[PDB]
C-alpha cells in the first residue's frame, strides 16, 4: 500500500468544466428512474427494482434505505456507490449529531453532511466522484417535511417534487402538471405510482417497484412502550400488498 | 487504445496484466531448476551456469533454506528470489513465535503467495521476476510447490522452471508414469541430477555446476540438507551414464 | 481514448473500463460453477480441471471454507481468489470476536462488496478479477447464496451460476424454477440436492463428469464442508439410473 | 442504588430504584436508572452515573449502526461483547456497573458486567449499594419457571429490600419487561411507596418581602 | 509509477499564469451573477439563481447568500458545495476570533484568512482549486460598511460596488455608470435590480430567480441587522422598483 | 477458586469450583470457569475475571482464525497463544491458566500457565487459591492412565478438599471431559461432594 | 486543593407556572480573600440560560465555549437552540473531558419556544444529567441550598411569587456559606420577557 | 522511442529492466579495477582517473573493516553509500556478536540492499560496481558486485573501462597466481600486471596507481604513491 495518488483526479478543463463530475452525472442519467413527491402530511419516494435475474431475490436488495427513523434515501446511478454512501450517512447522523445533541439531525443537515462527503470525492487525492444522485426525504419538528436532491458535484436543492435517472425530463414534466400545494400523502402516492408507470417497461406491480414514505409516527414500529415522548419512526417502506392495493386505482 | 502494458496493476481489455506476463519472460530467461517429490520428502536441483574458470566451485550457493525444514529454489532474476526468501524467513519465524509449531508447507506457500500477489496490485511496484520451487516435510507429510510472478501456486508431483523447463517437464512426466507408487529419497536425487543434465542442452555453449538438496523423513530427519561429497558425485556419475 | 481506460476514473460515457476489464479476468479459468438451495442445505458445485500431469490434484481448488458456516466459491484466477478468501476468513473471525455471533453469509458478502467498491473509486488500487459466491445455512435467514463482483455489487440468489458457460446453466435453472413455483430444491437430503445440482450441470453443459472433474461444497446447519472424490463418486453412481 | 434482573419463562425483567446520591445528599429523588440500548435490550446502571449513561449511549449508537448494516435485530450477546471490550480497555477507570437484559431472535438474556470488564450470566442478578439486601430476597424467593407476573413481583420486592434497608437506595421502583414476542414494556414509577407528607405550613412569602437594588428587562432576541 | 496521471494542478503557464486558476475563473463566468453595492446606510446583496423549476422549493432554498456571522454575509458564484466547505471554515474562524479576543472579527481579517486558504491550494497540494468567488458584505467598528471579493487565485479586493460570475464586465460597466457615494440603500436596492435585468441571459427577472439581502441599521438601535429576503418580499421590490 | 486438569488413558478432564468472590462477598456462586477456546481445547481460568475472560476471548479468536487457515490447532499451539498473551503483557495481567485438550495423535495434554507467562506441560495441574491445600493429596493420589471413572473421582475428591478449606472456593464442582468420543459436561452438587 | 472550592459561588434554578427562575451569587474569591463582587455566573444563549459554578477559569472557558457552539448551531440550523437540546450539548461537552474535566457544576434553565413548557437541568463536572422538574442547586452552599429549597418550594408558583421564593432560597443559603454572597442576581423568565433583578444582601 | 526505460518499476516485453541496464553502463564507463586472491591473500589493484592534469586522482579503494574492503568503478557517491552501509554491518556483527562478518555475508547484504532499489517507485538503482576483498574464517575471498543485485565469488576479475583485458589475462594466469601463498608482493605483481592489459594509452604512474592487500596475518591496508612505486 503506497498510495502515490495524492493529487486531484477532477481538475478544471480550459472551458471550465469539471470532467469527472460531468461523466459522473452521465452515469446517473443512465441509471434507473427514481422520484420523490412532497405532500402536506408527508413525502413519498419511489423507484423501480430492476431485477438482474429472476434467479435473484429482489427483496434482498432494497433501493430505498432508512437513514434515521425520520429520513429515507433513494437513488439513481451506481448501486455500490449508493450502498457505501448510505452507511457513511447513517454514521454521521450519529457521530456528528446524535452523539452530541441526543437527537437525530434535521433533513437539511444530514443532507448537507452527505453533500460534503460527495464534494470531497471531487477534490481529494486519488479518487473519482460518486456516480449517484440521491433523493433524500424526511421530517423534523421545526422544518416539517422536506425532500432534497443531492448530485455527484455535492450540490443539493430542495424540491416540491422531482425525478432522476432515465426519464427524468418526462417525469419532471408530468409532475409539474399534477402537483399542487394541497396534496395529501395519499394523493402523492397515487401520483408517484402513475409517474412510475410511464418509465416502467415490463411488469408493474408491488414486486417490481419500491415505495417509502415519511408520514405520521408509527408507534407499532417503535418496539417498546413506556416513554410517552417517543412516538416511533415516520419513515415507512411499503409492502408488495399495499402497493398492489393502490394499484386497483 | 494502447499502453496497457506500461503500468503494473492495469487490466488490459481482455483482462490480463501484461507486466506480470513480462516478468514471466525474465523467469524463462533464467537457468533451470526443479523439485522432485518423493515418498517421504522432496529433492531440489538447480543449474549453475559456469561463465568462466574464474568462478569458484562450489561457492555460489543458490538453493536457500527457510526455517529448518523448508528448501527454496528459483529461476530468473536472482536478487528478486533472495528478497522473496527473506520474506519467507521472517514469515516462518513469526509463525513459529506465536504458534510454536514450525510452519506447515501449505501455510508457508500461501505466505509467499499472498506476498507475490501483493506486488501485482499497485503501480508503485513491479512483479517478482522469479518462479520459486520450494517445499519440505511438515506434520502432514511431504509437499512440493511452485509459485509464479502472478501469485499463482499449486502443489506438484514434480516441477521445473527456467530455460530447460520443457525438457524437464517431459522427464518428470515420465517418472510420474512409471512410478505411481512413489520414488525413494535416494533415487529421487540421482534422477534429479539426470534431469538437470538433460535440461542443460538449451545452454550447452556454457559449462555448468550442479546443486542438489533434500528434506527427507528417513534420510535427513525431516530437516533440509544439501547433497554433498560422495552422494553428490554418485549422482553426477549416474547422470553422465544416462546421457550416453 | 485516454488514461480513463487505465485507472478507475469515469470515461466520458460515465463508465469504468478497469471494472469491465476485471469482469473479463474472471473467465480466464474457463471454470463453471453453480449454486443451489435445498430445504435445509446449500450446495455449490464447480468444475475441476487439472491440465498438467505434474500437478497434485488435491491442491487444485476454487472452493474455500471461510468460517465454520460459510463457504465461498471463486470464479477467477487463484492469486486474486486467495487474496479474497484470506480477507473473508480474517473478516469473519474478527466479526465474531467483536459481536459475539457468527458472521451471516449476506453480511460478509456486503462487507466484501464494500471493499470491492472502494477499489473502483480509489485509483491506487485495482479491482480483483474474481466473482465471489457465498453460501451457508444462515441461522436467521435459512439457506443462502450471495454473490459479489468487481463492480462491488451484491445480490441474494435463489440459485445461480458463474463462468463462461454461465448463461446455459442460468436458463436451465430459470426453467426448472418456472415449473417448480418454489424458490428452492424441495429435498430434505443434502445428497439429493447435490445430485440435482450435478444433473442440471450435466444438461446445460452437455457434458459428463468423472469423480475428478467436479468439486462440491455443502453448507448445512452449522457446518460447511467439501466432498471428497469418493463422496462425489457416490452421487455420480446414484444419478446414473 | 439497587438494580436487579430476573429471568422468567418467556422473557426477562429488570428493575432499579430512583435515587441519585452525592455523598450523603439526595440530588434526584426520581432518577431513571433504566437505560435503553436498543428497543428490546435495556440496561440498569450503578457506579459513576455519567459513565453508566455514557457507556450505554455509545454502545447504544454502535448497536443501532450494526443493526442497520446487517439488517438484523440487535442481539444481547453483542451489546455484551461491545460493553465489556470497551470497559476492559479502560481498566476500570470507567466506573460502570451494569445489568443488561433483552430479547432477540435467539431468545431471552440476562448478564451483568463490571467496570473492569468481567461479565457474568444468571437467572437472577443484582448490583448496587443495595446489592446485598436485594440478593437476600432473590435467594429466598426465586424459583425456575416464573410467570411474568411472578418475576415482576420478585424483582420489584428485591428493589424494596434496598430502598428500605440501604441508605444509598430510595424512592420509587422502575421496571422494564421484555417478553419474547412482544414490545418491551417500560414501567416508569411502577411503585411509589415514598410520597412526602403534606408540610405543616405554606412558606409563600408576602410579595415585596425581598430587597431589590436594580431591575432591567433582558434582551432575548437580537 | 503514478506520475503520469497527475495533471499538476499547481504550476505556471509560460505566461506566468496558473492554468487551473484561470480555468476555474472561466468556470465561474458560467455561474449566476451576484452583485454587491455599498451605500452610506447599508449594503445590498443581490444574486440570480442558476436553478429554476416551478417544482423547485424556494422558501427553503439557498445557493447564493450565506450568513457568516451576524455582521458578515457572503454572496457566492461557482461550485455551491465548494463554497459550502469554505463557508463553514470561515464561520469557525469568526468564532475562534470571538473566543480569543471577545470581539466580533473585523471584516478584512475574516476575508484575508479565507483568501489565504484559497491561495494555498494554488501553491502546494496537487489538488484542484476551489471553483468559487465570493462577495463579502460586512460591518465592523473600525471601517464601517465594507465590500470585498475573492476568487480562486487567493486575491481579494475592496469595492464600493462589484459583481461576480456571468456577464461581469457588462455589470461592472453599468454599475460604474450610475453609482454615487451619496447613494442611499433604497437607491442601491434599485440599481442592483436594474443591473441584473440588463445582464440576465434569461427572458426577465422574476422573484423566483432571485436571492436578496441587506445589512443595515434599524434606525432605533445603532445595531446591525442582516435581512435575507423571503420570496414574497423579493416580489414586492420587483413590483415596487417597476419590473413587476 | 480451585481448578485442575488431569490427563488419563482416553483423554483429559478439567475441573473447577463455581465460586467467584469480591472480598468475602460471593459475587457469583454458579460461575463457569471451564472455558472453550476450541472444540477439544478448553481452559481453566483463575485470577482477575476480567483479565482472564478477555484473554480467553482473544485466544478463541486466534485459534478460530488458525482453524480456517491451517485446520485444527494442536493443544500445544493453544498453550502458545496463551503464553504469548500472558508473557508479553505480564505487567498488566493477573491470570493463572490451565490449558487442556485432546488429539488422536497426542491423546490428552495439560499445560499450566502461571503468573510468569512461563508454560509447563504436566500430567496434571492444579491452580487457584484453593490449590495449596491439596498439593499433598494430589501428589499421593495421581496415577497415570487412570480410567475415566477413576479420574472423575480423583478430581471430585481433590476439589472437595480445596473447597472445604479455601473460602475462596465453593458452590458446584464442574467438569468437562475431553475424549475422542467428544465433549461431556459434568456437574456435582454440595450435598454430594461435602459428604465424601 | 479542591478546585470546586477555590473561587466559591452558587447557582439555584426553579420552575413555576409558565416560568422558570435562575439565580446566582456575585462572589469571586481566592480562598479566604474576596476578589470581586461583580462575577456573575448566569449566561444566556438566545433564550437558553446557563448558570455555572465552580472553578472561575473554567466557568469563563465554558461560557466562551458554549457561545461558540450555540453560534455555529444557529448558523447551521437557522433557529435558536432549545433547552433540552442544549442540556444534551452541555453533557456531551463535559464528557469530552472525562479524564481531565472542567471543575464546574452547570445549571440549565429555559422555556421551550415551541412546546412552551418550562425546563431545568443540572450536571456534575463530567456531564451526568440531573433531570429534575422542581429545582436544581450547585456550588459551595449546595447543601444549604437543598435544605432551603425542599422547604420553601411549592409547585406552580406565579412569577411574582417564584421570585420571592427563589431569592429567599439563595439569600439565606449564601449567608451560611463563607465562600458565597457579595450580591445576587435573579432572572425571572417567561416566553414573552425576561426580567433581571439585583438583590440587596449583607456584604460580609 | 523506448517506453520501458523511464523508471525501474517497469518490465520491458522481453522481460528486462532498462533502468538497471543503464546503471550497469555507468560502471563500464568507470575506471578499471582488478581483484585477485590466493589461499592466503587477496589484492585489489585500481587505476585511478584524474579530471585535468591539475587534479587529484580519485580514490577507488575503501576499507570496510580490518578484515575487509572494496574497490569501486562507477558512480562514486553511491559507493560511499554502499561501503558506508557495509561498514555498519561489519561493526554491528562485531559489537553484538563479537564476530567478524564473513565476506560471503557482506555480499548477501549488498545484494539485498541493491535489489530494493530496483522494485520501488521513485527509486533508482545504484550506479556503481564493487570488488570486495576479505579474509575471514574461511580464508581469502574476492567478490564482484553489480547494481543489478548480483554478487559472485571469484578468484579474479575486473570491472569498468577496458576490463576485459585483465579479465582474460586472469583466466590464463589462474592456475599460476592461485598458488601465491605467503608472498604478497608476488600476488600484487600479478595484480598490477593484469591491470596493464586494460591500459590503452597512459601507463601506470605513482599517482594513478592504488592498491589494497588483505590476508592471513595482514589487515586490509591501502597503498598509494611512494608506497606503490616498487611495483611499477
Ligand atoms: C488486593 O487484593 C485484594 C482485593 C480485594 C477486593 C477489594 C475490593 C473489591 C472491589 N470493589 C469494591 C467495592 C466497590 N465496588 C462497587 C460496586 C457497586 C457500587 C454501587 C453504587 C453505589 C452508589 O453510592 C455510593 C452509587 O451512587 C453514586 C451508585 O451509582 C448509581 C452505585 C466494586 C468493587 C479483596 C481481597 O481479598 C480480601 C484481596 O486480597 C488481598
Ligand atoms: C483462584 O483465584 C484466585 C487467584 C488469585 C491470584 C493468584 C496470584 C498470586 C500472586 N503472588 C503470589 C505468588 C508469589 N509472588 C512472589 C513471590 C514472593 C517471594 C519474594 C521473592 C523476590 C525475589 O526477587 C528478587 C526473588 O528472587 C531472588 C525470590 O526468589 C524466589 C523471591 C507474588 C505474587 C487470588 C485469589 O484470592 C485469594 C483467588 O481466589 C478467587
Amino acid at each position: 500500500m503506497t498510495d502515490r495518488y495524492s493529487f486531484s483526479l477532477t481538475t478544471f478543463s480550459p472551458s471550465g468544466k469539471l470532467g469527472q463530475i460531468d461523466y459522473a452525472l452521465t452515469a446517473v442519467k443512465q441509471g434507473v428512474t427514481s422520484l420523490g413527491i412532497k405532500a402536506t402530511n408527508g413525502v413519498v419516494i419511489a423507484t423501480e427494482k430492476k431485477s438482474s435475474s429472476p434467479l435473484a431475490m429482489s427483496e434482498t436488495l432494497s433501493k430505498v434505505s432508512l437513514l434515521t427513523p425520520d429520513i429515507g434515501a433513494v437513488y439513481s446511478g451506481m448501486g455500490p456507490d449508493y450502498r457505501v454512501l448510505v452507511d457513511k450517512s447513517r454514521k454521521v447522523a450519529h457521530t456528528s449529531y446524535k452523539r452530541i445533541y441526543g437527537e437525530y439531525p434535521p433533513t437539511k443537515l444530514l443532507v448537507s453532511e452527505v453533500a460534503k462527503i460527495m464534494q470531497e470525492a471531487t477534490q481529494s487525492g486519488g479518487v473519482r466522484p460518486f456516480g449517484v444522485s440521491l433523493l433524500i426525504a424526511g421530517h423534523d419538528e421545526f422544518n416539517g417535511f422536506s425532500l432534497y436532491q443531492v448530485d455527484p458535484s455535492g450540490s443539493y436543492f430542495p424540491w416540491k417534487a422531482t425525478a432522476i435517472g432515465k426519464g427524468s425530463v418526462a417525469a419532471k414534466t408530468f409532475l409539474e402538471k399534477r402537483w399542487n400545494d394541497e396534496l395529501e400523502l395519499e394523493d402523492a402516492i397515487h401520483i408517484a405510482l402513475l409517474t412510475l408507470k410511464e418509465s416502467v417497461e415490463g411488469e408493474f406491480n408491488g414486486d417490481t417497484i419500491e415505495l417509502a414514505i415519511i408520514g405520521d409516527e408509527n408507534p407499532d414500529l417503535l418496539g417498546y412502550t413506556g416513554i410517552p415522548t417517543d412516538k416511533g419512526p415516520r419513515f415507512r417502506k411499503l409492502t408488495s400488498q399495499e402497493i398492489n392495493d393502490r394499484l386497483e386505482a | 487504445g494502447t499502453g496497457y502494458d506500461l503500468s503494473n496493476s492495469v487490466f488490459s481489455p481482455d483482462g490480463r496484466n501484461f507486466q506480470v506476463e513480462y516478468a514471466v519472460k525474465a523467469v524463462e530467461n533464467g537457468t533451470t531448476s526443479i523439485g522432485i517429490k518423493c515418498n517421504d520428502g522432496v529433492v531440489f536441483a538447480v543449474e549453475k551456469l559456469i561463465t568462466s574458470k574464474l568462478l569458484v566451485p562450489q561457492k555460489n550457493v543458490k538453493i536457500q533454506v527457510v526455517d529448518r525444514h523448508i528448501g527454496c529454489v528459483y529461476s530468473g532474476l536472482i536478487p528478486d528470489g533472495r528478497h522473496l526468501v527473506n520474506r519467507g524467513r521472517e514469515e516462518a519465524a513469526s509463525f513459529k513465535k506465536l504458534y510454536k509449531t514450525p510452519i506447515p508447507i501449505p501455510a508457508f506457500a500461501d505466505r509467499l503467495g499472498q506476498y507475490v500477489q501483493a506486488h501485482t496490485l499497485y503501480n508503485s511496484v513491479r512483479p517478482f521476476g522469479v518462479s520459486t520451487i520450494f517445499g519440505g516435510v511438515d506434520k502432514n507429510g511431504a509437499h512440493l510447490y511452485m509459485l509464479e510472478p502472478s501469485g499463482s501456486y499449486w502443489g506438484y508431483k514434480g516441477a521445473a522452471t527456467g530455460k530447460g523447463r520443457q525438457s524437464a517437464k517431459a522427464e518428470l512426466e515420465k517418472l510420474v508414469d512409471h512410478h505411481p507408487e512413489g520414488l525413494s529419497a535416494r533415487e529421487a536425487v540421482k534422477q534429479a541430477a539426470k534431469i538437470i543434465y538433460l535440461a542443460h542442452e538449451d545452454n550447452k555453449e556454457k559449462d555448468f555446476e550442479l546443486e542438489i538438496s533434500w528434506c527427507s523423513l528417513s534420510e535427513t530427519n525431516g530437516l533440509h540438507k544439501f547433497v554433498k561429497g560422495d552422494l553428490l558425485q554418485e549422482a553426477i556419475d549416474f547422470a553422465q551414464k544416462e546421457i550416453n | 481514448a485516454g488514461y480513463d481506460r487505465h485507472i478507475t476514473i469515469f470515461s466520458p460515457e460515465g463508465r469504468l473500463y478497469q471494472v469491465e476489464y476485471a469482469f473479463k479476468a474472471t473467465n480466464q479459468t474457463n471454470i463453471n460453477s453453480l449454486a443451489v438451495r435445498g430445504k435445509d442445505c446449500t450446495v455449490v458445485i464447480s468444475q475441476k480441471k487439472v491440465p498438467d500431469k505434474l500437478l497434485d490434484p488435491t491442491t487444485v481448488s476454487y472452493i474455500f471454507c471461510i468460517s465454520r458456516t460459510i463457504g465461498m466459491v471463486v470464479n477467477g484466477p487463484i492469486p486474486d481468489a486467495r487474496n479474497a478468501a484470506l480477507r473473508a476468513k480474517a473478516e469473519a473471525a474478527e466479526f465474531r470476536y467483536k459481536y459475539g455471533y457468527d458472521m451471516p453469509c449476506d453480511v460478509l458478502a456486503k462487507r466484501m462488496a464494500n471493499l470491492s467498491q472502494i477499489y473502483t473509486q480509489r485509483a491506487y488500487m485495482r479491482p480483483l478479477g474474481v466473482i465471489l459466491t457465498f453460501v451457508s445455512v444462515d441461522e436467521e435467514l435459512g439457506p443462502s447464496i450471495y454473490k459479489t463482483d468487481p463492480a462491488g455489487y451484491y445480490v441474494g440468489y435463489k440459485a445461480t451460476a458463474t463462468g463462461p458457460k454461465q448463461q446455459e446453466i442460468t436458463t436451465n435453472l430459470e426453467n426448472h424454477f418456472k415449473k417448480s413455483k418454489i424458490d428452492h430444491i424441495n429435498e430434505e437430503s443434502w445428497e439429493k440436492v447435490v445430485e440435482f445440482a450435478i444433473t442440471h450441470m450435466i444438461d446445460a453443459l452437455g457434458t459428463e463428469f468423472s469423480k475428478n472433474d467436479l468439486e462440491v461444497g455443502v453448507a448445512t446447519k452449522d457446518k460447511f464442508f467439501t466432498l471428497s472424490a469418493e463422496n462425489i463418486e457416490e452421487r455420480l453412481v446414484a444419478i446414473a439410473e | 442504588t439497587t438494580i436487579v434482573g430476573v429471568k422468567f419463562n418467556n422473557g426477562v425483567v429488570i428493575a432499579a430504584d430512583t435515587r441519585s446520591t452525592q455523598g450523603p445528599i439526595v440530588a434526584d429523588k426520581n432518577c431513571a436508572k433504566l437505560h435503553r440500548i436498543s428497543p428490546k435490550i435495556w440496561c440498569a446502571g450503578a457506579g459513576t452515573a455519567a459513565d453508566t449513561e455514557a457507556v450505554t449511549q455509545l454502545i447504544g449508537s454502535n448497536i443501532e449502526l450494526h443493526s442497520l448494516y446487517t439488517s438484523r435485530e440487535p442481539r444481547v450477546v453483542s451489546a455484551l461483547q461491545m460493553l465489556k471490550q470497551h470497559l476492559f480497555k479502560y481498566q476500570g477507570h470507567i466506573g460502570a456497573y451494569l445489568i443488561v437484559a433483552g430479547v432477540d431472535p435467539t431468545g431471552s438474556h440476562l448478564f451483568s458486567i463490571h467496570a473492569h470488564g468481567s461479565t457474568d450470566v444468571g437467572y437472577y442478578l443484582s448490583l448496587g449499594s443495595g446489592s446485598l439486601a436485594a440478593m437476600a430476597v432473590l435467594e429466598s424467593h426465586w424459583k425456575q419457571d416464573l410467570t411474568k407476573e411472578e418475576a415482576i413481583k420478585l424483582a420489584s420486592d428485591a428493589i424494596q429490600a434496598g430502598i428500605w434497608n440501604d441508605l444509598g437506595s430510595g424512592s420509587n421502583v422502575d421496571v422494564c419487561v421484555m417478553e419474547i414476542g412482544k414490545d418491551a414494556e417500560y414501567l416508569r414509577n411502577y411503585l411509589t411507596p415514598n410520597v412526602r407528607e403534606e408540610k405543616q405550613k405554606s412558606y409563600k412569602f408576602p410579595r415585596g418581602t425581598t430587597a431589590v437594588l436594580k431591575e432591567s428587562i433582558v434582551n432575548i432576541c437580537d | 509509477g503514478s506520475r503520469r496521471y497527475d495533471s499538476r494542478t499547481t504550476i505556471f503557464s509560460p505566461e506566468g499564469r496558473l492554468y487551473q486558476v484561470e480555468y476555474a475563473l472561466e468556470s465561474i463566468s458560467h455561474a449566476g451573477t451576484a452583485i454587491g453595492i455599498m451605500a452610506s446606510d447599508g449594503i445590498v446583496l443581490a444574486a440570480e439563481r442558476k436553478v429554476t423549476s416551478t417544482l423547485l422549493e424556494q422558501d427553503t432554498s439557498t445557493e447564493k447568500l450565506y450568513k457568516l456571522n451576524d455582521k458578515i454575509a457572503v454572496a457566492v458564484a461557482g461550485l455551491t458545495a465548494d463554497a459550502e466547505i469554505l463557508i463553514n471554515t470561515a464561520r469557525i474562524h469568526a468564532q475562534n476570533y470571538l473566543k480569543t479576543y471577545n470581539e466580533d472579527i473585523p471584516v478584512e481579517i475574516l476575508v484575508r484568512r479565507l483568501s489565504d486558504i484559497k491561495q494555498g491550494y494554488t501553491q502546494h497540494g496537487g489538488l484542484r482549486p476551489f471553483g468559487v468567488s465570493f462577495i463579502y458584505a460586512g460591518y465592523d467598528d473600525r471601517y464601517g460598511y465594507q465590500l470585498y471579493t475573492s476568487n480562486p487565485s487567493g486575491n481579494y479586493t475592496g469595492w464600493k460596488a462589484i459583481s461576480v460570475g456571468a456577464n461581469t464586465s457588462a455589470a461592472q460597466t453599468l454599475l460604474q455608470m450610475d453609482y454615487k457615494d451619496d447613494m442611499k440603500v433604497d437607491d442601491a436596492i434599485e440599481l442592483a435590480l436594474k443591473t441584473l435585468s440588463k445582464t440576465t441571459d434569461s427572458s426577465a427577472l422574476t422573484y423566483d430567480r432571485l436571492e436578496f439581502a441587506t445589512i443595515r441599521k434599524g434606525a432605533n438601535d445603532g445595531e446591525v441587522y442582516q435581512k435575507i429576503f423571503k420570496p414574497q418580499e423579493i416580489k414586492d421590490i420587483l413590483v415596487k422598483t417597476g419590473i413587476t | 477458586t480451585s481448578i485442575m486438569a488431569v490427563t488419563f488413558k482416553d483423554g483429559v478432564i478439567l475441573g473447577a469450583d463455581s465460586r467467584t468472590t469480591t472480598g468475602a462477598y460471593i459475587a457469583n456462586r454458579v460461575t463457569d470457569k471451564l472455558t472453550r477456546v476450541h472444540d477439544k481445547i478448553w481452559c481453566c481460568r483463575s485470577g482477575s475475571a476480567a483479565d482472564t475472560q478477555a484473554i480467553a476471548d482473544i485466544v478463541q479468536y486466534h485459534l478460530e482464525l488458525y482453524t480456517s487457515q491451517y485446520g485444527t490447532p494442536s493443544t500445544e499451539t493453544a498453550a502458545s497463544v496463551f503464553k504469548e498473551l500472558c508473557y508479553e503483557n505480564k505487567d498488566n495481567l493477573t491470570a493463572g491458566i490451565i490449558v487442556a485438550g485432546y488429539d488422536d495423535k497426542n491423546k490428552g495434554e495439560v499445560y499450566t500457565i502461571p503468573l510468569g507467562g512461563s508454560v509447563h506441560k504436566l500430567p496434571y495441574a492444579i491452580a487457584g487459591s484453593g490449590s495449596t491445600f491439596i498439593y499433598g493429596y494430589c501428589d499421593k493420589n495421581f496415577r497415570e492412565n487412570m480410567s475415566k471413572e477413576e479420574t472423575v473421582d480423583f478430581i471430585k475428591h481433590s476439589l472437595s478438599q480445596a473447597i472445604k478449606w479455601d473460602g475462596s472456593s465453593g458452590g458446584v464442582i464442574r467438569m468437562v471431559v475431553l475424549t475422542a468420543a467428544g465433549v461431556e459436561r459434568l456437574i456435582f452438587y454440595p450435598d454430594e461432594y461435602e459428604q465424601l | 486543593s479542591d478546585p470546586s472550592s477555590i473561587n466559591g459561588g452558587i447557582v439555584v434554578a426553579m420552575t413555576g407556572k409558565d416560568c422558570v427562575a435562575i439565580a446566582c451569587d456575585l462572589r469571586l474569591g481566592s480562598q479566604s480573600l474576596g476578589v470581586s463582587n461583580k462575577f456573575e455566573k448566569i449566561f444566556h444563549y438566545g433564550h437558553v440560560f446557563l448558570g455555572i459554578t465552580g472553578l472561575a477559569t473554567d466557568v469563563t472557558t465554558l461560557n466562551e465555549m458554549f457561545r461558540y457552539k450555540t453560534n455555529l448551531y444557529k448558523l447551521k440550523e437557522e433557529r435558536a437552540i432549545e433547552p433540552e437540546t442544549f442540556t444534551q450539548l452541555v453533557s456531551s461537552s463535559l464528557y469530552e473531558r472525562r479524564f481531565g474535566p472542567y471543575f464546574v457544576g452547570p445549571v440549565v434553565a429555559g422555556i421551550n419556544s415551541k412546546s412552551g413548557k418550562p425546563f431545568i437541568a443540572g450536571f456534575d463536572l463530567i456531564g451526568c444529567i440531573d433531570e429534575a422538574k422542581d429545582f436544581i442547586v450547585s456550588g459551595t452552599a449546595s447543601d444549604q441550598l437543598f435544605g432551603m429549597c425542599e422547604s420553601l418550594y411549592e409547585p406552580n408558583l406565579e412569577p411574582e411569587d417564584l421570585f420571592e421564593t427563589i431569592s429567599q432560597a439563595l439569600l439565606n443559603a449564601a449567608d451560611r456559606d463563607a465562600l458565597s454572597g457579595w450580591g445576587a442576581v435573579v432572572y425571572i423568565i417567561k416566553k414573552d420577557e425576561v426580567v433581571k433583578r439585583y438583590l440587596k444582601m449583607r456584604q460580609d | 522511442r523506448n517506453n520501458y526505460d523511464g523508471d525501474t518499476v517497469t518490465f520491458s516485453p522481453t522481460g528486462r529492466l532498462f533502468q538497471v541496464e543503464y546503471a550497469l553502463e555507468a560502471i563500464k564507463q568507470g575506471s578499471v579495477t582488478v581483484g585477485l586472491r590466493s589461499n592466503t591473500h587477496a589484492v585489489l589493484v585500481a587505476l585511478k582517473r584524474n579530471a585535468d592534469e591539475l587534479s587529484s586522482y580519485q580514490k577507488k579503494i575503501i576499507k570496510c573493516d580490518e578484515h575487509m574492503g572494496l574497490s569501486l568503478a562507477g558512480l562514486a557517491p553511491d559507493a560511499r553509500v554502499l561501503s558506508n552501509y557495509l561498514r555498519q554491518q561489519c561493526n554491528y556483527s562485531s559489537l553484538v556478536f563479537n564476530r567478524k562478518l564473513a565476506v560471503e555475508r557482506a555480499g548477501h547484504l549488498l545484494c539485498d540492499k541493491a535489489q530494493k532499489n530496483t522494485q520501488s517507485y521513485g527509486g533508482r538503482p545504484y550506479g556503481v560496481g564493487l570488488l570486495i576483498i576479505g579474509y575471514d574464517k574461511s580464508g581469502a575471498h574476492l567478490l564482484e558486485f553489480q547494481p543489478s543485485g548480483n554478487v559472485t565469488e571469484l578468484y579474479g576479475t575486473a570491472i569498468g573501462a577496458r576490463s576485459q583485458g585483465a579479465k582474460t589475462y586472469l583466466e590464463r594466469t589462474l592456475d599460476t597466481f592461485i598458488k601465491i601463498d605467503g608472498n604478497p608482493d608476488e600476488l600484487i605483481k600479478a595484480g598490477v600486471e593484469a591491470i596493464s592489459q586494460s591500459l590503452r594509452d597512459e601507463s601506470l604512474t605513482v599517482d594513478n596507481l592504488s592498491i589494497a592487500i588483505v590476508g592471513k596475518d595482514t589487515p586490509f591496508t591501502i597503498y598509494d604513491g611512494e608506497a606503490v612505486a616498487k611495483y611499477i
